[PDB]
RNA sequence: UUUUGUAUAAUGGGUCAGCGACUUAUAUUCUGUAGCAAGGUUAACCGAAUAGGGGAGCCGAAGGGAAACCGAGUCUUAACU
RNA sequence: GGUUCUCCCCGAAAGCUAUUUAGGUAGCGCCUCGUGAAUUCAUCUCCGGGGGUAGAUGCGAAUACCGGAGAAUGUUAUCACGGGAGACACACGGCGGGUGCUAACGUCCGUCGUGAAGAGGGAAACAACCCAGACCGCCAGCUAAGGUCCCAAAGUCAUGGUUAAGUGGGAAACGCGGAAGACGGGGCUAAACCAUGCACCGAAGCUGCGGCAGCGACGCUUAUGCGUUGUUGGGUAGGGGAGCGUUCUGUAAGCCUG
RNA sequence: GAACUCGCUGUGAAGAUGCAGUGUACCCGCGGCAAGACGGAA
């Protein structure tokens, strides 16, 4: 029972070659390097899925410090006063109301400064 | 929902005037590089600059603490060859403002965005500036 | 190998060595003991280094009547020399590991009196002021040639003649307060990038102050005058 | 008698097998894992067996 | 790919499509499953031929001492606890 | 030298003893699947000790062992048999004994950690250096090693001293007295060193939410399926289990299809 | 094998276009030279 294997190998090659569209030159035309390109892209995605949570937290911390420095109080003392005042607001939406609001951030800074002093 | 980002065609930047008579070199250059990057604004984003234009005058009166006026040495290579070596005193006596610029070039990031940020700084060696039409503001540092 | 007695093809080499009865002698490579048998007699105390143990038993069989010596079964390039007191080096070495001894005795040893026998080509090249190795070699120790030993004396016949080198410590005054520019100077000198060490004016003036008329034939005191010129030009 | 809180504060990477067997007999698995014990001289022997790695609370 | 281990200073691939590598027969041991059960099972051959006949043979239900011979025990052990 | 589809569990070694033994052979030690068994085994404490390691090497502790008793913890982690292999030139460092001149960032035996078969963070880069074992997803929080002037996330923070040398910004003998190539850059007189205290940044470590998978103990029950409940899930060679796809044959003078 | 194929400092299975720091360099050609590299063993 001889079986020809023309359809299966062509479908397997076309499945991989469809995942490598938009690559420079011979990395998007031949199979022997598109396989390695797909593997390396998957590994880089798997690492950057962890790196994204560090990058966005660093951006939020920089924005929080830049917004809090205008009212005459550093980032560390502001966070320590907020923790001593028992406020459970996280770094993302606090930076969001720091960007998109000014009176509420001023009231929050005054509350933290009153709680620390 | 996504966090806010700063569009480059809608942000606002102002003008400031910084005096440099008797101020320390590094302790002024650090503040200038921090203000040029846009790190003092709530809309700070790393991939697009948001800094303000800064005019520095009286740049030949900058003082350095210690004995660095005779032993601080600047080297420069032509890219071939021979090297050009100078000290502080003949460099301020020849071209003063370059020294301040060199300090800013030591502190800003590298790449196209670094020189794009460095373009915003204008340093004058005298006391008169011709940018009075832009209506600058006096900043104390 | 290249060992041999021939007895009278020896005393004749055993004259120039002006050794006295109070010297401490370290000898590199004994063979069968044609030299150590009088090295125990003409000096005070001998500490020989030999790695071939059957040759060591041959040496003990030749030297049953001597007590002021010991033999160490240690490898030459792994042996660490004593760092106190004073002694002299005598050497009859194999050639196919010759460089491996010489940087051992000028950079990892503090011996001041060196008697070695090498081949003609090595003795000729070691005094050549072009190679970087030789420029490192006379950095601390003066080099001199005594006489020639042709090849008919070594039983396994060699192909080229041999020669005696006598090397003396000159106190150098190139040390930790002077160095880390000397390797710079020679390693930029032997491959000819003069622009990284001098400009045109200082190079021409140092040549006219030194008195060098041909760059291909430069002597050592000329080289230290050049290094002094570089030191005065570079603070 | 009086109950004792036991807390692990550092890991067991590159330690002797005696310390690992002590942790196995104590009932500690990871950093921050608290456990309850009763007062016994044997328990105090386990405590002084590894004093730099666990934390006691009376 | 070889090495304890490699961008290293050890080797191989220009690209695409097709072809290309644990199989067969006979003995032997073990595992899962099905029929029968102190019994199981046929070969060559005959045969309107996957039906039926053919018990010629093969494995087991009782052992060990070389042995004669002894036995649910025997055998060896001077003989056993 | 090569050997072609996928997933789920467990997962090592480069050692030992003997030989017409020199590229060898036979057992033991390491791994996995099936069966049974003794409160089987491990850590700790106590008890009088088999030897001779404090106090006082003449008696003899902790640490290299052995014996009994006992509480707690540990998915039997313990032993025997049968089926199936892999490995048989390891590398670096540590502890207790040797060698070498306690010569020399010198060399051998029993034992351990890291890689081989381990991802991440820090020391600029860097296999053995310090912390720390990756089921998957989240634009949530707390921490270890290391840091808080700009490059680059966080104290130009507080208290009391030291240095004037750019020492800091590298170490070997002791000469402000030989110490001098290795701050990453800018550049600093505190943004260097010592001591104290209070915060913060800081990983794939821990916690918060959702989902899948294996092995246990519970109630209904039963083609053994649900509902609580603890617990685990990096991995080369190797062992075990569950599946996808291609050709032909019976079901098939059936089904779809100008 | 695929390339969008620069110079110095240091780490290096030990002479780095790809590593960390720093500097220079608008895109593309055309006639040369030997230095890198292939022939060469310093
Ligand atoms: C492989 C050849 N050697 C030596 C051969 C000899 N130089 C010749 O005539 O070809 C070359 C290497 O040895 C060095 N070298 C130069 N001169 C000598 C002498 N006299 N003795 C030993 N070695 C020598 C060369 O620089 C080269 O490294």
């Amino acid at each position: 029972a001889r079986v020809k294997r023309g359809v299966i190998a062509r479908a397997r090659h076309k499945k991989i070659l469809k995942q490598a569209k938009g690559y420079y030159g011979a990395r998007s035309r031949v199979y022997r390097v598109a396989f390695q390109a797909v593997i390396k892209a998957g590994q880089y995605a798997y690492r950057d899925r962890r790196q994204r949570k560090r990058q966005f937290r660093q951006l939020w911390i920089a924005r929080i410090n830049a917004a809090a420095r205008q009212n005459g109080i550093s980032y560390s003392k502001f966070i320590n006063g907020l923790k001593k005042a028992s406020v459970e607001i996280d770094r993302k939406i606090l930076a969001d109301i720091a960007v998109f609001d000014k009176v509420a951030f001023t009231a929050l800074v005054e509350k933290a400064k009153a709680a620390l002093a | 929902m996504k966090t806010f980002t700063a569009k480059p065609e809608t942000v606002k930047r102002d003008w400031y005037v910084v005096d440099a008579t008797g101020k320390t070199l590094g302790r002024l250059a650090t503040e200038l590089a921090r203000r040029l990057r846009g790190k003092h604004k709530a809309e700070y984003t790393p991939h697009v600059d948001t800094g303000d234009y800064i005019i520095v005058l009286n740049a030949d009166k900058v003082a350095v603490t210690g004995n660095k006026r005779t032993d601080k040495v600047y080297y420069h290579h032509t890219g071939h060859g021979g090297i050009k070596q100078a000290t502080f005193e003949e460099m301020i006596a020849r071209r003063p403002e370059r020294v301040i610029e060199i300090a800013v070039k030591g502190m800003l990031p590298k790449g196209p965005l670094g020189r794009a940020m460095f373009r915003k700084l204008k340093v004058y060696a005298g006391n008169e500036h011709n940018h009075a039409a832009q209506q600058p503001q006096v900043l104390d540092i | 190998q290249n060992f041999i007695t021939s007895k009278h093809n020896i005393d004749k080499i055993m004259t120039n060595i002006r050794l006295n009865e109070h010297d401490n002698i370290f000898e590199i490579g004994s063979g069968k003991g044609h030299f150590t048998l009088e090295l125990v007699q003409r000096c005070n105390f001998v500490t020989a280094i030999e790695i071939d143990h059957k040759l060591c038993k041959t040496t003990e069989n030749k030297l049953v009547d001597h007590d002021n010596f010991q033999v160490l079964n240690k490898d030459i390039l792994q042996f660490k020399f004593p760092k106190n007191q004073s002694y002299k080096i005598f050497g009859n070495i194999p050639y196919n590991i010759s460089t491996d001894i010489i940087r051992k005795i000028v950079f990892d040893s503090i011996a001041d009196e060196i008697y070695l026998i090498v081949e003609y080509g090595f003795a000729k090249r070691l005094l050549n002021t072009k190679r970087s190795l030789a420029l490192f070699l006379m950095a601390e120790v003066d080099i001199s040639i005594l006489s020639m030993v042709p090849r008919e004396y070594f039983h396994p016949k060699p192909k080229v003649n041999s020669s005696l080198i006598r090397l003396n410590r000159k106190k150098s005054r190139i040390s930790h307060k002077d160095k880390q520019k000397y390797n710079y100077f020679v390693m930029k000198w032997v491959n000819k990038e003069y622009k990284k060490i001098f400009t045109k004016n200082q190079f021409n003036n140092s040549l006219k102050h030194a008195g060098i008329d041909d760059l291909n034939n430069i002597s050592f005191e000329q080289f230290l005058s050049l290094f002094n010129s570089y030191k005065l030009f570079n603070k | 008698a009086k109950t004792i809180k036991i807390t692990q504060t550092r890991s067991a990477i590159g330690r002797l097998p005696k310390h690992k067997a002590t942790l196995l007999g104590l009932g500690l698995r990871r950093i921050g894992h608290t456990v309850e014990r009763e007062d016994t001289p044997a328990i105090r022997g386990m405590i002084n067996a590894v004093s730099f790695m666990v934390k006691v609370e009376e």
